[PDB]
Formats: C-alpha cells, sequence, structure tokens
C-alpha cells in the first residue's frame, strides 16, 4: 500500500521502523546524501492512515567497463506490526527493477551474520553469497559482527 | 616534494598532525601557519584566530589553504568569512571554473541567494557547458522562497526565471534530466498549471524516466490542480490496474469518481474517454471495478489487502452521500468479519480495521466481537482454566480480537473489578504465549508481547481513574518481566521510561533510553522524554548529558544540512532544494531545540555559577545578551512524535489535534517563562559598572505568569500516552513564581537606590527593608510545601510521592536565583558601607537568615537516612523487589545531587555578609 | 544495512 518516495519530513515519522535492534538511523548527512544523489532508490511505503510500513535506501555506485556497475541496498526495514506481508520482497523487487533499468550488473548487499531471518530471506529471493567482510559492523562495547556481502546477478548489461 | 611530505604528516590524527606541522614553521609557504594552526582549534579560539585572520588576508589563491580554511570557518559556525576568500581569488585572477564554482558554493553556503545568481551567470559566461546556466536559475528561485507573499515574488523573480529557462527551450540546450524538473517547478510555482502539464505530457517528459513514476505522479498533481477530474480518474485507474494495492490511488480514484457524479459528467462521442482513456462515473462503473479487483486478487498466491480495504472505503464514501441506495457491497460488519477471517494472523489486522471501525452501527460492538471470537481456534474453556490458543496463527487471531475489544470501547465500560479480571486474563495469556517462541533470536518480539501491553494500558487506566497506587507497581513488574523475556521490544522501554518518570525515578530512565539506541534525528522526536524529566527530578548529570547530546545533534544539523544543500546542485536535484530548506527550517525552528538550549544555559548557570565561575565570567562565555532571544516564537515547530506509543484506545480519548495544539501552547508558555527568567538573570552582571530593559522583561514575565495561571485553571486532561503536561502547574502550586518575582522586584529597588543614593531616600530604604522580610517569608513557605516524606510504607504498599521531589528541585532553582540577586545587592551596598545606615542592618539579617534556612533545607535533604532504612507467580514477586529497589535507589541518587549542590551553594553565602 | 560511518 502506497509505495511512494521518501520525502524529507519523513525522517520525523519513521520511528516504528528504526526502533529495532537491527535497524540503524545513520544521521542526517547520510539521509540527505541519499536523497540528493539517488532519490530513485529511496522508496517508502505508507499504510491507510500514515504508519510508515517500511523504507528502503539504496545506491548504484561502481564503474562500467570493469563489470562493476552495481546497485547497492544500504538499508531495508519493515515496521514490526507490518511484517510477513510481502512488503520486503516488494521493495527488493522495486530496487532490482530500478537497478536493472539503469544498466544493471548484479545488486549487492551487506547483512550481518546474526539474523537468520534476513539471510534466509535473501537466500530465497535469489541472492547468492560473496565474501564475508570481517569485523564490519563496528559498535553501537558490543562486539563487532561480520557481514555477508551478498550479490545477485541480474540481466547483464553495461 | 615539500608540499606532499609536509602535509600528509600534518594529517595523522590530532597531535602528530599538529607537532609535525608546528615543527614545519622554522623548517621552511603561504599556508604553513594555517596548517600549523588548524589542528589546535580544540578549545582555544583566539590562539587559532590570531593566525586564521592573519592568513585569510594575504591573497592565498591556493587549493590547500582555501580548502583548509573553508573547513576551519565552517566548523566554527561562521560561514560568512568563507565568501570573502574566493572573491579575493577572483578579483586577482579571473579563473575559468574552479574559483568561480567555489565562490558560488560559498555563496550558497552562507545563504546569499541574491548574490549567487550573478556569480552563476558570470561562470556561465566564462565556460558554458550547461549546468552553470541552471544554477543561476535555481538561485533565482532561492531568492523567491525567502521573500514570499509579495508581488515581487511572482512578478519579478519567478517570471524572470521562466523567461531564463524558456530562452533555452526555443534552442536545443535542454538535453538533460534535472532541467525538465526545474522547468516544471518554475511553471508550477508561477501558477501556470495548464502550461506545466503539457511540458510533461509533451516531448520533454520522455527524458523524465529516471524514478519509478515521476511522469504519472507529476501529471496527477497537475490534473488535480487544474480541477481536471476525468483525466485524473483514468490515470488513477490505469495505475490501479498495474498494482491493485496502492492506497494512494484508491483514494484519488474515489475522490475523482464521486466528483464526476457531482459534476454530472457525460463522455464524448469521439476520443477514448479522455486524455488517458476509459473514465468511470459513479456507483455501477465504480462498484464493478472494485468487485473485479477483489476477484482478480483472489486468483493469486500473494493475498493483497488492497481491494478488501478498497471495498470498505467505497462503502464509507457511498454512505457519505446517499445511504438508502445500496447495490451489492454488503453490510460492513460482514466485510470486516471476512477481512478478519482472511488477514487475521498478520500483525496489521488492527491498523487496517482501525480506520474503518466507524462503519459499525455503534451498538453492535459487543456482537461483532462475539462474532469474531467464534472463528479463532481456541481450546476447551472449562478444564478449571482459561480458553487458550494452540498455534501462533491462532494466538495472533486472538490478540487482534483483544485489541479490537479495546478499540470498540469495551475495556472502558467496566468498573475496576472486571477491569482487574481482564488484567488477570491477559496475564495468563501472556504467560502461556511464551511456550511458543522459545527459540527466538533475542532481536525479535516474543509472539505475545502485546498481551503484556494490553495488561499495562488497563492497569494505568485503573490508576488514573481511582488513584490506587497499588497497580503502578503491578504494571511495572509486568513491563520488567516482559522486558527480561524479549529484551528488544521498544514499547516496553518507552512505557518504562514514562511510568518511571511519572513515579519520580530517573536512573532507570537514562539506563533505558541508552538501551533503545536513539541516534541522530531521534534526539528530536524521542529525546523530549529525557529533556522534560531530566532536570525536573533533580538528576543534574543525566540532564547535562541529555542536553549535550541534543545540542550536538542540532548544531551538526545546521552545518551538515547547509553542506548538503550545496551538494544537491552538483548532482542536479533541483526539486529537493525547497525540501531541504524546509527541513532546515523544521529542525532549526523546532520546539525541542529551544527547550534544550535554554535548559542547557540554565543548567550551566546553576551548576557553574557563583560556586566556581563568577556570574559575570559565566554569562560572557554563553553570549546571553538580555535584549536578544534566539528563539523564533512564531514558527515554533513541535515535531515531537506523540504516536510512538502503541495505543489501542477507542479513538475519542487518545491524541486529538486539540491535545497536540494545547500541548504546544503549554510548552510555549513554559518556554516563555524559562527564557525570560534566563534573560532577566543575565542582566545582573551588566547592571553594575540598563534597567530600562530589565523592567520590560518583568512586565512580560508577569504577563506570561498570568497567562499560564489562567491556562492551568482551564483544567485539561491529557491521556497517559499523550503529550506529558509540563512543570508549569507544579511551578504555581509550590509557590516559586512569586518567590522569584519578589526578587526581581528587589533588584529593581536596589538599582533605584544605587542611582539615587543613601542620602535622602528614606522611602526606598523602607521598601527594601519590607522586601527582604517578605522575600524570606516566601522562602520559608516553599519549604513548608516541600516538607514531607518521599517514600511511605502505608498498609504494606509503597505510595511514592514525586511532588515532594519536584517541589524540592523548584526550591534549589529558586534559591539559586535568590543568591544571584542577593549577590548583586552585596555589590551595591558594600561600596556604600565602605563609603559609610538603617538598611544595611536589615541586609545583614536577611543574609544571616537565608543561611539559617539553607542549613534547614540541607538537613531535610537528609532524607537519605529516612530512605536507606526502608527494608521493603513467584517471579512476579521477585521483580517487585527490583522495581521498588530502582525507585528507592533513584530517589536516593536525586537527593544526593540536590544535597551536594546545596552544600556548595551554602558556601557562597560567605561572600555576601555585608 | 550498512555501517553508520
Ligand atoms: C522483517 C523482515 C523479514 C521483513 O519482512 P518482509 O519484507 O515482509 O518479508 P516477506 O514477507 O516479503 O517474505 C520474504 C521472506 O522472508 C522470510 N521470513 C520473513 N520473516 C521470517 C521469519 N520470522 N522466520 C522465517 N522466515 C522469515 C520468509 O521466508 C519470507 O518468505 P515468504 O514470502 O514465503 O513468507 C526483514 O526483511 C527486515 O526488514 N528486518 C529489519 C531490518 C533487518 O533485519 N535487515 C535488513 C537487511 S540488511
Amino acid at each position: 500500500t502506497t509505495l511512494r518516495a521518501f520525502t524529507c519530513d519523513d525522517l520525523f515519522r519513521f520511528n516504528n521502523i528504526n526502533l529495532d535492534p537491527l535497524t540503524e538511523t545513520y544521521g542526517i548527512p547520510f539521509y540527505l546524501q541519499y536523497l540528493a544523489h539517488w532519490p530513485e532508490y529511496f522508496i517508502v511505503a505508507e499504510a491507510p492512515g500514515g504508519e510508515l510500513m517500511g523504507y528502503i535506501m539504496g545506491k548504484a555506485e561502481g564503474s562500467v567497463a570493469r563489470e562493476e556497475w552495481h546497485g547497492h541496498v544500504t538499508a531495508l526495514s519493515v515496521a514490526p506490526e507490518f511484517r510477513r506481508l510481502g512488503l520486503a520482497a516488494k521493495l527488493m523487487e522495486l530496487l532490482e527493477e530500478i537497478s536493472e533499468r539503469k544498466g544493471g550488473f548484479f545488486v549487492d548487499l551487506f547483512v550481518r551474520v546474526s539474523n537468520q531471518v534476513a539471510v534466509n530471506m535473501y537466500k530465497q529471493l535469489g541472492y547468492s553469497v560473496y565474501r564475508t567482510v570481517i569485523e564490519y559492523y563496528s559498535a553501537s562495547g558490543e562486539p563487532d559482527e561480520d557481514a555477508y556481502d551478498m550479490r545477485k546477478a541480474l540481466s547483464r548489461d553495461t | 616534494x615539500x608540499x606532499x611530505x609536509x602535509x600528509x604528516x600534518x594529517x595523522x590524527x590530532x597531535x602528530x598532525x599538529x607537532x609535525x606541522x608546528x615543527x614545519x614553521x622554522x623548517x621552511x609557504h603561504c599556508a604553513k601557519v594555517l596548517k600549523a594552526i588548524g589542528l589546535q582549534r580544540t578549545g582555544k579560539q583566539e590562539e587559532a584566530f590570531t593566525l586564521a585572520q592573519e592568513v585569510a588576508a594575504l591573497e592565498p589563491t591556493d587549493d590547500n589553504s582555501l580548502q583548509a580554511l573553508t573547513i576551519l570557518y565552517r566548523e566554527m559556525h561562521r560561514p560568512e568569512l568563507v565568501t570573502k576568500l574566493y572573491e579575493a581569488a577572483v578579483k586577482k585572477v579571473p579563473n575559468s571554473e574552479e574559483y568561480h564554482s567555489h565562490l558560488f558554493m560559498a555563496y550558497a553556503r552562507v545563504g546569499e541567494y541574491k548574490k549567487m545568481q550573478q556569480a552563476g551567470m558570470a561562470l556561465y559566461k566564462i565556460v558554458p557547458k550547461n549546468p552553470y546556466y541552471f544554477w543561476s536559475v535555481m538561485s533565482l528561485i532561492m531568492q523567491s522562497i525567502s521573500a514570499q507573499d509579495e508581488n515581487l515574488s511572482k512578478t519579478m523573480f519567478l517570471p524572470l526565471a521562466e523567461r531564463m529557462v524558456e530562452k533555452m527551450v526555443k534552442e536545443d540546450k535542454i538535453e538533460a534530466e534535472a532541467e525538465v524538473e526545474l522547468y516544471y517547478m518554475i511553471l508550477e510555482r508561477l501558477g501556470k498549471y495548464q502550461e506545466a502539464l503539457d511540458v510533461i505530457r509533451g516531448k520533454l517528459g520522455e527524458k523524465l524516466t529516471s524514478e519509478i513514476q515521476s511522469r504519472e505522479n507529476k501529471c496527477m498533481a497537475m490534473y488535480k490542480k487544474l480541477s481536471r477530474w476525468p483525466e485524473c480518474n483514468a490515470l488513477s485507474r490505469r495505475l490501479l490496474l498495474k498494482n491493485s494495492d496502492d492506497w494512494q490511488f484508491y483514494l484519488t480514484y474515489f475522490d475523482s469518481v464521486f466528483r464526476l457524479i457531482e459534476e454530472a459528467w457525460s463522455p464524448p462521442a469521439e476520443g477514448e474517454h479522455s486524455l488517458e482513456g476509459e473514465v468511470h462515473y459513479s456507483a455501477e462503473k465504480a462498484v464493478k471495478f472494485i468487485e473485479d479487483r477483489i476477484t482478480e486478487e483472489s486468483k493469486s498466491s500473494r493475498h493483497l489487502r488492497g481491494p478488501h480495504l478498497a471495498k470498505l472505503e467505497l462503502i464509507r464514501r457511498l454512505r457519505s452521500q446517499g445511504c438508502n441506495d445500496e447495490y451489492k457491497l454488503g453490510d460492513p460488519e460482514e466485510l470486516m468479519f471476512q477481512y478478519f477471517k482472511k488477514f487475521g494472523d498478520k500483525p496489521c489486522c488492527f491498523t487496517d480495521l482501525k480506520v474503518f471501525v466507524d462503519l459499525l452501527p455503534a451498538t453492535q460492538c459487543t456482537k461483532f466481537i462475539n462474532q469474531l471470537l467464534g472463528v479463532v481456534p481456541l481450546s476447551t474453556p472449562t478444564e478449571d482454566k482459561l480458553a487458550l490458543p494452540a498455534d501462533i496463527r491462532a494466538l495472533q487471531q486472538h490478540l487482534c480480537v483483544v485489541q479490537l475489544t479495546r478499540l470498540l470501547g469495551l475495556y472502558h465500560t467496566m468498573d475496576k473489578n472486571q477491569k482487574l479480571s481482564v488484567v488477570r486474563e491477559l496475564m495468563l495469556r501472556y504467560q502461556h504465549g511464551l511456550e511458543f517462541g522459545k527459540t527466538c533470536l533475542k532481536t525479535e518480539l516474543q509472539f505475545s508481547d502485546y498481551y503484556c501491553l494490553l495488561a499495562v494500558h488497563a492497569l494505568i487506566d485503573v490508576w488514573r481513574e481511582t488513584g490506587d497506587e497499588t497497580t503502578v507497581w503491578q504494571a511495572l513488574t509486568l513491563l520488567e518481566e516482559g522486558l527480561t523475556h524479549s529484551p528488544s521490544n521498544a514499547q516496553f522501554k518507552l512505557l518504562l521510561v514514562r511510568i518511571y518518570c511519572m513515579l519520580g525515578a530517573f536512573e532507570p530512565v537514562v539506563d533505558l533510553y541508552s538501551s533503545l539506541d536513539a541516534k541522530h534525528i531521534q534526539h528530536d522526536t524521542i529525546g523530549y522524554l529525557l529533556t522534560r524529566y531530566a532536570e525536573s527530578l533533580g538528576q543534574y548529570a543525566a540532564a547535562s548529558q541529555s542536553c549535550n547530546f541534543a545540542l550536538r545533534f542540532f548544531h551538526s544539523n545546521q552545518k551538515d544540512t547547509s553542506e548538503y544543500i550545496i551538494q544537491a546542485y552538483k548532482y542536479g536535484a533541483f526539486e529537493k532544494i525547497p525540501e531541504f530548506i524546509a527541513f532546515r527550517n523544521r529542525l532549526n525552528n523546532s520546539l525541542h531545540f529551544a527547550q534544550v538550549r535554554t535548559e542547557r544555559m540554565l543548567l550551566d548557570l546553576l551548576l557553574e555559577a557563583n560556586i566556581s565561575t563568577s556570574l559575570a565570567e559565566s554569562i560572557k562565555s554563553m553570549n546571553l545578551r538580555p535584549e536578544e532571544d534566539d528563539i523564533p516564537w512564531e514558527d515554533l515547530r513541535d515535531n515531537r512524535d506523540l504516536n510512538v506509543f502503541f495505543s489501542w484506545d477507542p479513538k475519542d480519548r487518545d491524541v486529538s489535534e486539540e491535545h497536540k495544539k494545547l500541548s504546544l501552547e503549554e510548552e510555549t508558555l513554559w518556554l516563555r517563562i524559562r527564557s525570560l527568567t534566563l534573560r532577566l538573570i543575565s542582566g545582573l552582571p551588566s547592571l553594575n559598572h540598563r534597567i530600562d530593559i530589565l523592567r520590560l522583561l518583568l512586565q512580560q514575565l508577569e504577563a506570561t505568569l498570568e497567562t499560564g495561571k489562567r491556562f492551568i485553571e482551564k483544567d485539561i486532561q491529557y491521556p497517559f500516552l499523550g503529550p506529558v503536561p509540563t512543570r508549569m502547574g507544579g511551578f504555581f502550586n509550590s509557590g516559586c513564581s512569586q518567590c522569584q518575582i519578589s526578587s526581581f522586584y528587589l533588584v529593581n529597588d536596589i538599582y533605584e537606590l544605587d542611582t539615587s543614593g543613601l542620602e535622602d531616600t528614606m522611602e526606598i530604604q523602607e521598601r527594601i527593608e519590607n522586601s527582604f522580610k517578605s522575600l524570606l517569608d516566601q522562602l520559608k513557605d516553599v519549604f513548608s510545601k516541600c516538607k514531607g516524606d518521599l517514600l511511605e510504607v502505608k498498609d504494606g504498599n509503597l505510595k511514592t510521592h514525586p511532588t515532594l521531589l519536584e517541589n524540592l528541585v523548584f526550591f534549589v532553582e529558586t534559591i539559586s536565583v535568590i543568591l544571584w540577586v542577593s549577590s548583586y545587592c552585596e555589590s551595591v551596598l558594600r561600596p556604600y558601607k565602605l563609603n559609610l545606615i538603617i538598611m544595611p542592618p536589615v541586609f545583614t539579617s536577611f543574609q544571616d537568615y537565608v543561611t539559617g534556612l539553607q542549613t534547614l533545607i540541607s538537613n531535610v535533604v537528609d532524607h537519605i537516612k529516612g530512605l536507606e532504612t526502608h527494608l521493603i507467580s513467584p517471579e512476579e514477586r521477585k521483580f517487585s523487589k527490583t522495581v521498588q529497589g530502582k525507585v528507592q535507589s533513584s530517589y536516593l541518587h536525586s537527593l544526593l545531587e540536590m544535597g551536594e549542590l546545596l552544600k556548595k551553594r551554602l558556601e557562597t553565602t560567605k561572600k555576601l555578609k555585608i | 544495512m550498512d555501517v553508520f560511518m
């Protein structure tokens, strides 16, 4: 329901989404960089009466003619009263469609190796596994958690 | 290699960056002083500025010096000195691209919108590849969003920009993507919507295929603003045939179908039906489409909840016009029951049935619930127990039935015996709901946590309607048990923050706000829960840390969002630049920034003021001028969340727009009480060396202390999960408003005695005599209202008193003001006594008695002896001894800090005896 | 989810 684009003044309503232990808030230079540079990959979803169901950030930063023009996924979250609806597969489908439109060459992803929910979701969508970045997710005393770089190859094009 | 070796060693971390640069001064050209100075701007500003201003006037024209100085000036919140660099590199050399582009970026940094246009056009004249032409046109709207509501906003700035763009549309230098967005923004802003729709629908819209629906979402806005309904209905219908789930297009479909039977539309004989084709009319053409979307959704493996809600929206809108003519849509009770039968096991069945719950006939809310209970697969009731679910699919279908029983208004009809049996049932169901979800990965909600929240919103509902105080401890053990079982639920932590603050505890509140990780831009929407209760309950270290974190976020907001308005010209945004301007104004005009700023200055004053900082050297380090306020007062935002708490309340008692409006009014009144007190305090140094300004802040302060006192009599009842009524009602019960006003009158009388003299002023000296004796008799009456006992043991309960702790913070914040003003009068009477007769012997008695009162209040904050002597399912009987052991050990930590502050404030009365 | 900085 209501797959629109993440306007600023939705950084003040996305608090059923970012009060998760697995979802970060990134600061305001991060959100405004991803709103200025790549506003295509920044879909939010809204329920009948507000209640932001869940956003998806993302970028496409690489270099063509080295076969590395890839489209990232740099946040994905669904609010915990709106999960198991098929919303997260819808947002990943829209990011794969957008990053297939502007050329293509895989879609990457960074998921920590603690949650079998997200990893066993990306295995089922089609994402294979690439290298495991060691001590990637830093803190915020808590230990550093490794990250499965995940890559899904789609519709090879320069 | 003198520029690469010496600089890369000058950026190591902090001091190897600094010592190797400081050694690079006697070793060797135009920027060695700047590279040596830029790494010592940590705390000392003048030792940096004595070479910053020395090197910013030598015509640098180097990339290293300018690139370092545009960081050094930006980090000190002074961008106005950046613009004077690059034009100093322009008036010496007319560079092609670099210095002119940096000069344009410096102008966009500082905000000079009327000066950025000339630089952009000059840079277009020098090297015209084609983004520099449209930077000047974007600045030509930057100087039209600032000066709005004028003839010189749409007759001088925007049509000039439209002509500036249309000079390139006649030619062919438009071949890009951001320029069509800019031309549509200009044609929309001017009011030419008919000319703006055709630039999308024509040839320049085909280059607009960058976002998902950036063409059919920019045609819809024009189809609405032109009041062109059949070309809006057909576009919304053609976008519903693609997703059949978008709620933003079911709304426009219904809005522009019922207006087409309001306008009595008839189709043309030729054409398809309109510019988008196949336009529907009302009822039959709009009922068959929804009853087709339901059927086409029924043949998929996804189970969309789009058309099932569209049926209910259509049956509310057909009812909103004519209710006697019904076609085939059926009763809304059967539709809501079938929607529960399909989407029951999902967590979003309530938040979709909440909006359509007005459709029920308001008397069958107890038959609809008994109809919904018949389909949940529950077990057999009478095995000397309760009727329990058996799956997780049949637990969520019962949790949604309990939530809908709450929303329909059935847990607010009972009378506190059924309303405790409901809590007993919803705790048995929570204790059974932990058999499922035993192997959860600790970052998920256990599956039945909302059986605990529905047994806490029904305990606080009993406490707020009887005043029981034996149910607050029960709700706290429920939330502590639910938080030790699923220690990542954030509703438990937010409710624990709220209940622990409403009892008077604040050590668990800072340990629970650090747990839910509130990072940048949560400090504006959840941080009010700490700022309001932090310094109010006597926790001064936690208040200092909370104000420091929020101030760090808001100042980093100012600098970083100016930088990312600069960095949205370079990537060709041109449609987010008014959005980023509105975002900066929402986060600089915010209410929580003003509260954190004035409470940080008042905490700095009453912690490092007349203890160990001189109130005069303490004001100069904060730039408090008592003739200027940096608070907007007219665009106060109030962007606090207020809906971060899940509330299943019956929609006529939760957070209306009236409660949000009254809450903004009350925070503005208490902020005007706080800022005026701060500005009146900051005039007392700078009073001894005008009173014409500090006599007008008193007339404003006694006006807002009457507006607040007439606001408190308007007896408003905020709900529990609502907006948190302020200390203003506790500022007048504990009489401390008049106890500070009767001192700001005393500084007024002492100044008139100072400018007159002790020669023929026997009418002023008697008034000062009668003002000392009446200022102390109010300080003895705050004490009689703050004298009590913070924890009792009455009939086996605890009965915490937080009012006797808030009236004990309002006493320290009052005698701090009294000892500032009394330190001013010592600075007046002591040169008169040294110059050498009736009135200083009453100042000596006032001074010898306020010490004898501060000793009494520093001995009633030996409640530590009275609190340390409290000895005070079986796992629920264990968490009571942790909840009460948290409330007691937070009262003890509050009284420790207040007694430690008064034992330093009593020593300042040894510098006032004269 | 990426790292914060
Ligand atoms: C919560 C989250 C699962 C989103 O849910 P979602 O997008 O609605 O998932 P979908 O309904 O679209 O389905 C995707 C698959 O995920 C799997 N899945 C989701 N939750 C699951 C759970 N608790 N247990 C097992 N599998 C689960 C399912 O197998 C599902 O397949 P299905 O359609 O056959 O049911 C997860 O994506 C999320 O957003 N977590 C918060 C942020 C995060 O954890 N990771 C960000 C990735 S770096």
